[PDB]
């Protein structure tokens, strides 16, 4: 049929590998990334955790590239750092042709060009990955896209990909206020988020690792919340949920 | 020959508010009826008119016998004997009485046999098992061409090959083209082939025939081909008739080596409808009409020209076949004046007139979960996701 | 069979893979434009954002330059990278000439990289149409369609990607030399293009309209919908 | 090649 | 690992009616005769005292459905159909225990592997250390 | 209805995982209803004989039609229509034949009235087009897993019987249930009644319910590692 | 939100209030109406229901009781291997139909020369004797036959086959109208000739062209019809026809469509019938056969040499032959004088001329469309763009 | 079995045919016809528009262009094939006219484009040419050193040197129709005369001024195409 070799065209006209490519993300791990009012936090699974990794790594769903840029991935673990590493370059490549942080529309568009190239011609699989990008610039203050293994992206100001992502972006959506929504608001929103993702009746701080950029002192700062900072918001959440069942 | 059939009663359909001029034309019609039931209840209770000749009757009575078994005649000999095959199979050669009409003897016309000694004793030109008395229309669908949104080319294609031959002629053997013998409907299921179907048997002024596909196989050897000659053969006899065998990849599908018994039988059933087909000369005032879904999996021997020249094509409506058939199925409707209906016609989508329809009558549910019957836009904003169950987002833009 | 293969022909003698290409465009939106006397408008069909989407980043009409402008159907990576490609053609055409781009050469520029896209395995067809207007140094309105198959057609008012043909019959049966007058009749016109496809009215409309070499600004959300009062004041007016 | 089809049965009746 | 015998030794051991069955003599060559023949065992079994239906090798006929392109496959997926309908469909059935053995339960199909259709999923794994030493003692 | 202007909803087709209510949905309505319910559930309209599943059809539409208005349930109507293959050869032609009778039955010529149909699937996307098309099959009802309220539910019904101790709280295991079926949960109820029964008790605790979950719930997951790890 | 199911008091509601007033007396009225009419219907009754009963005075009752008490039926039966009676075993097993077989013997009205293998026979049905043979007859009112003696196709009625009539003309005109030239050469005329192609290019008419040319009637024999129904007495069918056709001067005996008898026991009893009427009748006659088919699923004992001389391919008609079948097709209806048959020939690429003729009955549809009297060019027109073809040829190929 | 012979240009048939090339050729037919007749006083090209829209700029389409003012060319098949093929032609000649200033014989225009075609199949396309057969024919006119001269181009590369040929959609009846048209004391207008006359009976639709592009080339002048005004003046007549 037409199934065969990216560079083939369906009939119908699509793009039968590139389809299968952006299928497959559901595959992968969930994770979502939203845009608080002041700050922007990604939100991941930690699918594969089972009792003997020893955990000697800064993030693993988390990709810091830039003092303005982190990013999240889903998709194929070889394709993930081979793109972490594009990114990399090309980040600082900007940097030293122009002295300046690179802007957020720009980066997504390059990878967006590279994932293209990777599907529009060669005979080679393209890039089975999901990105969510979350940075500042001075042009629109803070940002957030999310890609696609296609080669296209889209700014968003909240988007979960991978597993349930459509249940957990149909319910983000239902529990989104644009524009007035604090970083604290916005974490709670994304645990309640995955709480309703898992296939658990309670998620755990081990299986969830948050990450989140914010702006002050004319800075841009990207952390992992440590173990601590997540377990004391996932107990605030679980006890505001006792609190609402209680109120029921 | 004989005339066609399928009665029906007046459209009225006229008037729908209820105003009493559907109450006036109703009563005009209650009362003929009335007057019918009454006239032939007199004549019935007066009627004085038996006997006469009796004599001959009887002892011609008592040459037949009792009971008398009718078979098929299939072949005949000099004057006196004939070939007769029983329902079970089996034929005979026979004698054939004095009082049977020899002009009525033909191969195919039911003869009544004696039970004992069998010999043609009597024609019966009123066989029509019960099959295909069935497969008959008597009463005609409500549907008309009223009901029918769109297709206006389907619709003249099917009338200029199925009413204007019916209707005059002369345009035909004046431009000396043969009249299309059978034509055959297809598209997408819900596109409105059966609904043509029934406007055609409603606006009709011949025998129309009703038939599934799947309803001419038979389990008896031989039985398959024989109820499609005894359908065609009532065809002819009521001439002029229209012959719609809907869903026909029932059958039709490609011919292919048989292996087993029943795989053979059924290939013998299409061949006899193909042979049917051809033996009527298209210039006769019988023709056929063929739906399905399926075309691609028809055999190309059934939509030869030879056979089927025409192939009337039922597409997805367009938008504007879709705000037709969607005032069409809104037309018994009481809605509101905030209902606009212009939103889910512009989404694209693949909607039908069966999934239209279906979208009204989901909306009038949704009015009546309110508890009102105005049904508002909203009504139909919720219907039609409701029943649209079922391209990677943003990869086209 | 012969369809999956770019560089075989048909027995007939078909390309089945670049057809197939340019019917990929018909899966994506509706896009027009029209040339006017002074002013060249292109209206595209604009895709609702549910709640969260940045249409600041949904891109569907791009200029290549200050005196050329375009629309695209067709999938939005392969749009991406023709325009890149393009606009930085533009700029080494401004190396090597020092005057403006005009309109003829950025299109045949466009349709012969389509082309050499098309022209071996290995390669994929970009599956794109793209409407480019523009004015050239003596101001003249042009209108080009490029195609998949590599190629390009000068039309003075044209239709790409879904209910194309739909708008194609709209301004065969409307488009008059009177019609492109004024900018206003041709914002009249180009509106009632897109309200034949897009029912909605309102919003899922963009325009642009390019004058005499002012770096065209796309309408913003306030005066359209000034223009589509204009065009239902205008339909109640005449019944 | 993979063929593997079922069977169908057609009976008659038969009797004198 | 003595899926069989532990089969034969319930049939022994038991007041039941018994009715032994092998998923390879379910498929039937005319059209419709498999669904019929599990029509008929289970209405059989049914119809008499408090029976077993065991079905030896259901993965004949039980394997994961799929998109069948043929006849074939679709009277095989006809025939599992018509077992899942039988176990727990419309109309229950009483006092009516199956068993139905396997090498490959992965593939079965999920409707059958579903309590009220096959409540538990013995697994039979090979002998361990002790179950090796019963086995050698009552065999020796 | 009919003051409504609205066409009377003919079909109705239950699908969703294997073992959600679908069939238990349909024995409710037989045991509530005052129509002459059928129950014709799928494959026995496949006989051997040519011809004879679509004479079955007739006849089962006909009786139906003679009796008051009637149900007709067609359980895992996947066997007979699913989807008319091209062609024959290997193909199955004399159960699409059947298929064919019976939409034309639904839906064709004759418009039969008072003859509402449930039909039920585990696998509705194989389903013909011809079939689930509205008008024969409207209202395509899903049956999804229950979520943790409608299992607190089904394990309340399914633990009526049942002896309960004080302190036993059903909500932890609907709880301990991620995304199971009801037949799943039944099935968890007859676990604990036998963990019960092993230590010849009549009452069940709360470590039974608990030991129950965990074996009905059991399934082999990826032992590799590695392959579990290909994605991020 | 859940939805409360109606009430009792909520049903009662709606069946009231927002109701036309007339709700009543008209679903009464149209009760009554249809009642009536099933009341029509059932008490009409039927009729007659008339039996053939023939007009009086021709009525010998008397007689047809005679006959009634003194005939007797007899099943029919298929014939088959006579045991090699030779006077002594004259027994033979004959099939009645779906009924059992049995091994008898002959009644002595009937000579064994009048029996013989695969024809029908009556028989008793106690000792089953074979009372009298029943020969299927002959006659082209039953089934389909020849039904023709001199065609009305003449050379100037086929176009598009000038190489493939030449060739046909070889074949039988030759050895027929000339028999000298083959006598004088020494050569055997040619026995067998087979005609294939793709069904629609035009191969029957051909050959009827030529029967009209030939001098010789014409022959068409269906295989579907010796395949049909009309099995098993086919093969004495074509005896009987083979039989009439040494009876005439000179027979264009041809078979339609053998691919459903050359690709089956009465099947093969009329194709071993066929070899020995072919092999049998000498070569010298002048009943030639023309040999036509559509799939190149022959038997290899057919084409074997001296049953088939020759092969002609007819392929799909040329820009001159498609153009000449518009013209002829155009002919028998009521056009203008100025049609461009050959951008109609031209707009056809690889079209039957049965697609062609089809073609000519679209466009005088399309005439009759926007009733006018005579067909235009643009009716051509539509009517290609209908039947052939069942942006992309316009925005590429220029 | 034909089927595993089409699939590549480097297949040789038990008939030792190219499938391929073949198929090429079938390629033109989809394209529309174009005429070129020759006679003493020069060449004329005579080509149908098809238009699809009236909308259509008539120049967009171009199914006529000059390579050179002494040189004209039509073409049948691929647009974006012929723009190449054309480009390359029009690189030639000014390629000819830098080496030896002087203008070429319309034959070494069709050698240097036949050397552009059947390049297919050539190891030479590493930096990249067509792996496929060029799907037009092509038709050239001119007046050289050996007065007017037109030949006619397949896409397999063959060139002839024509008297009159039609090729395109409608090649074969056309060509038959000026087998007996044509005479070799053809005036100039009376061969543009019987060139329209030709795509009258061949033409699908009426003869206006916008289906039908004209050019001429005589040895006094260049290379000229019919003026909206000038195609009036040569329809006028017709
Ligand atoms: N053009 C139309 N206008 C109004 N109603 C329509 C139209 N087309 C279809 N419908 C509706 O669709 C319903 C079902 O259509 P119909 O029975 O003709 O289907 P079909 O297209 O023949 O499909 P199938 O043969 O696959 O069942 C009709 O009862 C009618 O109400
Ligand atoms: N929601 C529920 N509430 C109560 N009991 C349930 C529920 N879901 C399943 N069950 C029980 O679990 C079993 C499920 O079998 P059932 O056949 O009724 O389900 P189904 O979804 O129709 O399955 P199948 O796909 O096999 O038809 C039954 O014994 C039923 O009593
Ligand atoms: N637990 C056991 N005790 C005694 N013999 C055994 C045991 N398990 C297996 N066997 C031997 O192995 C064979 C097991 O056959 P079985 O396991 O029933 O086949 P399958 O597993 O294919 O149904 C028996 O014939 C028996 O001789
Ligand atoms: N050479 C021809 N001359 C005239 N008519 C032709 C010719 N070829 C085909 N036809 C047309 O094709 C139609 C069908 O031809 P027919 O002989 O039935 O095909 P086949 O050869 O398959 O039997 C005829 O009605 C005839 O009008
Ligand atoms: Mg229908
Ligand atoms: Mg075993
Ligand atoms: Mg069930």
């Amino acid at each position: 049929r037409y199934d065969s070799r990216t560079t083939i065209f369906s009939p119908e006209g699509r793009l039968y590998q590139v389809e299968y490519a952006m299928e497959a993300i559901g595959h992968a791990g969930t994770c979502l990334g939203i845009l608080a009012n002041d700050g922007v936090l990604l939100a991941a699974e930690r699918r594969n955790i089972h009792k003997l990794l020893d955990e000697v790594f800064f993030s693993e769903k988390i990709y810091k590239l830039n003092e303005d840029m982190a990013c999240s991935v889903a998709g194929i673990t070889s394709d993930a750092n081979v793109l972490t590493n594009e990114l990399r370059l090309i980040a600082q490549r900007y940097l030293l042709q122009y002295q300046e942080p690179i802007p957020c529309e720009q980066l997504v568009t390059a990878l967006c060009d590279i994932k293209q190239a990777y599907t529009q011609f060669g005979g080679k699989r393209p890039f089975g990955v999901s990105l969510l990008y979350i940075g500042w610039d001075k042009h629109y203050g803070f940002q957030l896209y999310q890609s696609d293994p296609s080669g296209n992206y889209g700014g968003w100001k909240a988007t979960c990909i991978g597993n349930n992502s459509a249940a957990a972006v149909s319910m983000l959506k239902q529990d989104y206020k644009e524009g007035e929504m604090t970083l604290k608001s916005a974490l709670a929103l994304a645990i309640k988020v995955l709480n309703k993702t898992m296939d658990v009746s309670k998620l755990s701080a081990e299986k969830v690792e948050i990450a989140t950029l914010t702006r002050e002192n004319g800075k841009t700062v990207i952390r992992v919340l440590k173990q601590k900072e997540v377990e004391q918001l996932i107990k605030k959440h679980e006890e505001e949920e006792a609190k609402a069942e209680r109120e029921k | 020959t004989k005339g066609p059939d399928a009665a029906s009663k007046l459209p009225l359909v006229t008037p729908h508010t209820q105003c009493r001029l559907k109450l006036l034309k109703l009563e005009r019609i209650k009362d003929y009826l009335l007057m019918e039931e009454e006239f032939i209840r007199n004549q019935e209770q007066m009627k004085p008119l038996e006997e006469k000749q009796e004599e001959e009757r009887s002892k011609v009575d008592d040459l037949r016998g009792t009971p008398m078994s009718v078979g098929t005649l299939e072949e005949i000999i000099d004057d006196n004997h004939a070939i007769v095959s029983t329902s079970v199979g089996s034929e005979h050669y026979v004698s054939i009485l004095s009082f049977v009409d020899k002009d009525l003897l033909e191969p195919g016309c039911s003869v009544l046999l004696n039970h004992k000694v069998h010999a043609v004793i009597g024609v019966l030109m009123d066989d029509t098992d019960p099959l295909v008395t069935v497969m008959k229309v008597e009463k005609a669908p409500q549907e008309t061409y009223a009901d029918i949104g769109g297709l206006d080319n389907q619709i003249q294609e099917i009338k200029e090959s199925v009413e204007l031959p019916l209707t005059h002629p002369e345009y035909y053997e004046e431009m000396g083209i043969k009249p299309p013998k059978g034509v055959i409907l297809y598209g997408p299921p819900g596109t409105g082939k059966t609904l043509l179907a029934k406007a055609v048997a409603n606006q009709t002024s011949a025998t129309f025939l009703r038939v599934v596909g799947s309803e001419l196989i038979q389990k008896y050897l031989g039985d398959g081909p024989k109820l499609v000659r005894e359908l065609f053969r009532v065809a002819e006899e009521h001439a002029p008739s229209i012959v719609f065998i809907d869903e026909i990849d029932a059958i039709g599908t490609k011919r292919y080596d048989s292996n087993s018994g029943g795989e053979r039988e059924i290939q013998r059933t299409m061949l006899e409808l193909l042979n049917q087909l051809d033996g009527f000369d298209s210039r006769g005032d019988v023709k056929v009409i063929m739906a399905t879904n399926r075309i691609e999996t028809l055999d190309p021997a059934l939509i030869r020209p030879g056979r089927i020249d025409r192939k009337i094509e039922f597409p997805l409506p367009d938008e504007k076949t879709k705000k037709r058939i969607f005032q069409i199925h809104t037309s018994r409707m009481t809605l509101a004046d905030d209902v606009t209906l212009d939103d889910l016609i512009m989404a694209k989508d693949d909607l039908s007139g069966a999934d239209i329809k279906a979208i009204c009558t989901e909306a009038g549910l949704m009015a009546l979960r309110e508890r009102r019957m105005k049904v508002t836009n909203e009504d139909f904003k919720k219907s039609k996701e409701n029943v649209l169950y079922k391209t990677p987002e943003g990869l086209y833009l | 069979s012969y369809d999956r293969a770019i560089t075989v022909f048909s027995p007939d003698g078909h390309l089945f893979q670049v057809e197939y290409a340019q019917e990929a465009v018909k899966k994506g939106s509706t896009a027009v434009g029209v040339r006017g006397r002074d002013i060249v408008v292109l209206g595209v069909e604009k895709k609702s954002v549910a709640k969260l989407q940045d249409e600041r980043t949904v891109r569907k009409i791009c200029a290549l330059d200050d005196n050329v402008c375009m629309a695209f159907a067709g999938l939005t990576a392969d749009a991406r990278i023709v325009i890149n490609r393009a606009r930085v053609e533009c700029q080494s055409h401004r190396l090597t000439v020092e005057d403006p781009v005009t309109v003829e050469y950025i299109t045949r520029y466009i349709a012969s990289l389509k082309q050499r896209y098309t022209q071996s395995n290995g390669r994929r067809p970009f599956g794109i149409s793209a409407l480019i207007v523009g004015f050239d140094f003596d101001g003249t309105p042009r209108l080009y369609q490029t195609d998949p198959s590599g190629t390009y057609h000068a039309w003075k008012a044209n239709a790409i990607g879904r209910g194309a043909k739909s708008v194609r019959e709209f301004l065969e049966k409307n488009y008059t030399d009177e019609a492109i007058e004024t900018d206003d009749l041709t914002i009249k016109l180009v509106i009632k293009a897109l309200l034949e496809v897009v029912q909605s009215g309102g919003k899922n409309i963009e325009l642009a309209v390019m004058r005499r070499d002012q770096s065209l600004k796309i309408l913003n959300p306030e005066e359209i919908e000034k223009y589509v009062a204009e065009i239902e004041k205008e339909k109640e007016e005449n019944e | 090649g993979n063929l593997l089809f079922l069977a169908c049965y057609c009976i008659g009746g038969m009797s004198a | 690992c003595g899926k069989t015998m532990l089969a034969k030794a319930v049939a022994h051991h038991t007041t039941a009616a018994f009715i032994r069955v092998v998923g390879s003599e379910f498929v039937q060559k005319y059209l419709g005769e498999g669904p019929r023949m599990v029509r008929d065992v289970f209405r059989l079994a049914k119809e008499n005292a408090p029976a077993i239906i065991f079905i030896d090798e259901i993965d004949a006929i039980a394997t994961k459905r799929f998109d069948a392109q043929t006849g074939a496959d679709r009277e095989v997926q006809r025939i599992l159909l018509e077992l899942l309908n039988q176990m727990d469909g419309f109309d229950q059935n009483v006092n009516v225990k199956v068993i139905m053995a396997t090498n490959r339960a992965d593939t079965l199909d999920p409707a059958l592997l579903r309590p009220g259709r096959l409540d538990r999923k013995i697994e039979f794994p090979l002998p361990d250390r002790r179950q090796k030493r019963l086995i050698f003692s009552t065999i020796t | 209805f009919e003051a409504l202007g609205i066409a009377q909803p003919k079909g109705v087709l239950l699908y969703g995982p294997p073992g959600t209510g679908k069939t238990l949905l349909a024995r409710a309505v037989a045991h509530h209803t005052d129509c002459t319910f059928i129950r014709v559930s799928g494959s026995e309209l496949v006989q051997k004989f040519i011809g004879e599943g679509a004479r079955m059809v007739r006849e089962l539409f006909v009786m139906a039609r003679e009796h008051a208005p009637s149900i007709i349930f067609m359980d895992e109507i996947d066997s007979i229509g699913s989807s008319r293959l091209e062609g024959g050869s290997g193909g199955d032609s004399e159960v699409q034949r059947t298929m064919l009778e019976l939409l034309n039955q639904l839906d064709g010529f004759e418009a039969t009235k008072n003859i509402k149909v449930i039909m039920a699937t585990n696998r509705i996307d194989i389903l013909d087009s011809a079939l689930l098309r509205p008008g024969r099959i409207d209202r395509k009802i899903e049956f999804p897993p229950p979520n943790e309220e409608a299992r607190l539910d089904i394990l309340k019904i399914h633990s009526r019987k049942m002896n309960l101790t004080r302190g036993i709280n059903l909500r932890k295991i609907a709880e301990l249930m991620p995304g199971a079926s009801g037949a799943e949960v039944k099935g968890v109820c007859t676990e604990a009644g036998m963990y019960a029964l092993r230590e010849r008790r009549v009452h069940v605790t709360q470590e039974d319910f608990e030991m129950a979950v965990a074996k009905v719930m059991q399934k082999d997951s990826e032992k590799n590692m590695s392959i579990k790890k290909l994605w991020k | 939100k859940p939805i409360r199911a109606l009430d009792e008091g909520d049903i009662a509601l709606l069946k009231t209030y927002g109701q036309s007033t007339y709700s009543r007396q008209i679903k009464q009225v149209e009760d009554d109406i249809q009642q009536l009419l099933k009341k029509i219907n059932e008490l009409t009754g039927i009729k007659e229901s008339d039996t053939g009963l023939a007009p009086p005075a021709l009525w010998d009752l008397a007689a047809d009781k005679q006959t009634l008490q003194s005939e007797q039926p007899l099943q029919v039966a298929r014939c088959t291997k006579i045991i090699n009676a030779d006077s002594e075993d004259p027994k033979y097993i004959i099939n009645v139909k779906q009924f059992a077989k049995f091994v008898v013997d002959l009644s002595d009205q009937v000579a064994p020369t009048d029996i013989e293998e695969g024809m029908r026979v009556g028989v008793d049905r106690n000792k089953y004797q074979i009372h009298i043979p029943l020969p299927p007859k002959i006659d082209p009112t039953v089934t389909m036959m020849q039904v023709e003696e001199k065609p009305d196709v003449t050379y100037s009625d086929v176009g598009g086959c000038k190489e493939q009539i030449e060739k046909l003309r070889e074949v039988v005109e030759t050895p027929l109208l000339h028999p000298e030239r083959f006598v004088n050469l020494g050569i055997e005329p040619p026995k067998g000739v087979l005609l294939f192609g793709p069904p629609g290019t035009g191969k029957t008419l051909c050959a009827r062209a030529v029967a009209n040319r030939t001098d010789a009637c014409f022959i068409r024999v269906i295989g579907s019809e010796l395949v049909q129904k009309y099995v098993g007495e086919g093969a004495r069918m074509v005896r009987e026809l083979f039989e009439m056709a040494r009876t005439k001067k000179a027979c264009l005996i041809f078979f339609d469509e053998i691919d459903a008898i050359g690709g089956d026991n009465e099947v093969q009893r009329t194709m071993l019938e066929l070899i020995n009427q072919l092999d049998g009748f000498d070569p010298r006659g002048n009943i030639k056969v023309l040999m036509a088919t559509n799939r190149p699923t022959l038997d290899p004992a057919l084409m074997r040499p001296g049953r088939l001389d020759r092969k002609i391919e007819f392929s799909l008609p040329d820009l001159e032959g498609r153009t000449h079948i518009f013209k002829i097709h155009a002919r028998s209806m009521s056009v203008e004088r100025d049609i461009r048959f050959e951008l109609l020939a031209r707009l056809c690429p690889n079209s039957t001329g049965a697609e062609i003729r089809s073609v000519c009955t679209e466009a005088g549809m399309f005439a009759i469309r926007a009733r006018r009297k005579i067909a235009t060019e643009k009716d051509f027109l539509e009517a290609v763009n209908k039947v052939i073809k069942s942006t992309p040829r316009y925005m590429t190929y220029n | 079995t034909r089927s595993e012979y089409d699939r590549g240009v480097n297949t040789f048939s038990p008939e030792g045919r190219l499938f391929q090339v073949e198929y090429a050729i079938e390629a033109i037919k989809l394209g529309s016809t174009a005429i070129g007749i020759q006679t003493s006083e020069g060449v004329c090209l005579a080509v149908e528009k098809r238009i699809t829209s009236p909308l259509m700029e008539p120049s967009s389409i171009e199914k006529i262009v000059e390579i050179d003012a002494h040189i004209g060319c039509a073409m049948s098949g691929l647009i974006a094939d012929a723009k190449t093929l054309i480009d390359k032609a029009r690189v030639e000649t000014q390629n000819h006219w830098f080496t030896y200033n002087e203008t070429m014989t319309v034959e070494s225009v069709t050698q240097a484009v036949s050397n552009l075609a059947l390049q297919f199949g050539e190891e030479d396309a590493d930096p990249g040419a067509m792996s496929r057969p060029f799907g037009v024919a092509l038709l050239f006119g001119g007046v050289d050193e050996k007065g007017p001269q037109l030949f006619h181009m397949d896409p397999s590369g063959t060139f002839v040197q024509c008297d009159a040929r039609a090729i395109g959609s409608a090649s074969e009846g056309a060509q038959s129709s000026l087998q007996e048209v044509y005479h070799k004391s053809m005036t100039l207008k009376e061969a543009i005369k019987s060139s329209l006359i030709i795509l009258k009976q061949v033409m699908e639709e009426k003869l206006n001024a916008t289906n039908i592009e004209l050019a001429t080339v005589q040895p006094g002048q260049n290379f000229h195409m019919f003026t909206k005004e000038e195609l009036e003046e040569v329809i006028k007549d017709i």
